[PDB]
């Protein structure tokens, strides 16, 4: 395991990101299991929502692979929980780090913007119908992110 | 040795099954395109030439449970088929029976459990099996 993986762990642990929690698996030193809290103010606020991460064998010159684990309604996650998002395709730099990435989603999560990512169905409700958009992403925020 | 764990595993067959790999006789993917655990998978083989499975479609359920890929995923069809292994009245496929699923390795996948299904089907004691008529399934 490189030395960089235990340092990044090690500073997640003792030092987490306010509103996210971040540990790695027992099993998996490269695999990540993340919470992080609707943002206040957000379509997601009151949620708990999962996700994983995991570290490739070329990280860090390649981006960590990130997936919510918890449906969600927003323009730049899948009806799988994949993410669109620059820093996870073809903006990843190594000087970047886990930190950077789980800001990023948390980030998304309180300025969602249908403009932003890849075209695609949700994104397109959010830019058209954005009310109804907002609504069906507090729906699903007590659905799915409560008592999960 | 870097473990990829199961979802990104599975998201990476996911690709795969889409992109499809070698002649295509094998095909897969996912049962249902919201589930994100990534689960239940269709499964198709084509019947291999030169036996009495020639042109016909098998459809197949199988289920990458928790342990996928240290574990081996259940596999059952729904086109009817008389093959060894393949329980009549359920057409849950014997682990016992079908090597890579006996002796399963976490190197395997979907696609070699359905590559070797469909070697099998050439093997001698199926390939001259008197097959039932097309467009029968089993239950459930």
């Amino acid at each position: 395991l490189p030395r960089r993986i235990i340092k990044e762990t090690q500073r997640l642990l003792a030092e987490p990101v306010p509103g996210i929690k971040a540990e790695p698996d027992e099993s998996n030193a490269r695999y990540f299991h993340v919470v992080i809290a609707g943002p206040q103010d957000s379509p997601f606020e009151g949620g708990t929502f999962k996700l994983e991460l995991f570290l490739p064998e070329e990280y860090p010159m390649a981006a960590p692979k990130v997936r919510f684990m918890t449906k969600i309604y927003h323009p730049n996650v899948d009806k799988l929980g994949r993410i669109c998002l620059d820093i996870l395709k073809d903006k990843w730099s190594p000087a970047l780090q886990i930190r950077t990435v789980l800001l990023s989603i948390q980030a998304l999560l309180s300025a969602p913007n249908p403009d932003d990512p890849l075209a695609n169905d949700v994104a397109e409700q959010w830019k058209t119908n954005e009310a109804q958009a907002i609504e069906t992403a507090r729906a699903w925020t007590r659905l799915y992110a409560m008592n999960n | 040795g870097v473990k990829v764990p199961r979802n990104f595993r599975l998201l990476e067959e996911l690709e795969e099954g889409q992109k499809g790999v070698g002649d295509g006789t094998v095909s897969w993917g996912l049962e249902d395109d919201e589930d994100m655990t990534l689960t239940r998978w269709t499964g198709m083989i084509i019947g291999p030439p030169r036996t009495n499975y020639e042109n016909r479609i098998y459809s197949l359920k199988v289920e990458c449970g928790p342990k996928y890929p240290e574990a081996p995923p259940s596999v059952r069809f729904v086109t009817k088929i008389n093959m060894n292994g393949i329980n009549n009245s359920s057409g849950m496929v014997d682990a016992r029976s079908i090597p890579v699923l006996a002796k399963w390795q976490n190197s395997y996948s979907i696609k070699v459990v359905l590559q070797e299904l469909r070697r099998l089907m050439m093997s001698k004691e199926n390939m001259k099996l008197p097959q039932p008529p097309e467009g029968q399934t089993y239950n459930n």
